[PDB]
């Protein structure tokens, strides 16, 4: 899920049933959305679909342009961004 | 060993 | 899946992720459709959905009005109907 | 011990 920490915002989600092309991480203003949709036409007789949609608020001290995302081999999606810190 | 997931910003 | 046998038509599907109220078994003319949809609003941040849709042809020697369905404790849905037999 | 699943016919 979402974890706000002293020096970063991060979201970690299980997305093992989705290929990278089936995932979308949208950052617009101070909102992050994560979406996934996976469909299988198993056969002549039908299909299965699964999907998810999540939305989170980015704290004001995270520049949304600094948000990035990566996907691990075991299917965990991480979205993260640094918070402004003292120099 | 992570794959970068591009951010959609529109 | 679907199994046509000498004396019955039957469909067995895993539907363990669906409650009975989330399943629909439609028989119209010589077509059976099975549908399921399950959504969870896990939290403030979003939801997950899953669904399936299957369609099968009923053989001409099965009266569609004789098709019935039941759901087992372990989440297998059975749809079945007898075929006309010699008396 | 099965639950009957009603058939929709419309």
């Amino acid at each position: 899920g979402m974890r706000l920490e002293k020096d970063r915002f991060s979201v970690n989600l299980d997305v093992k049933h989705f290929s990278p092309e089936e995932l979308k991480v949208k950052v617009l203003g101070d909102v992050i959305e994560v979406h996934g949709k996976h469909e299988e036409r198993q056969d002549e007789h039908g299909f299965i679909s699964r999907e998810f949609h999540r939305k989170y608020r980015i704290p004001a001290d995270v520049d949304p342009l600094t948000i990035t995302s990566s996907l691990s081999s075991d299917g965990v999606l991480t979205v993260n961004g640094p918070r402004k810190q003292v120099s | 060993g992570e794959r970068t997931i591009p951010i959609t910003r529109e």
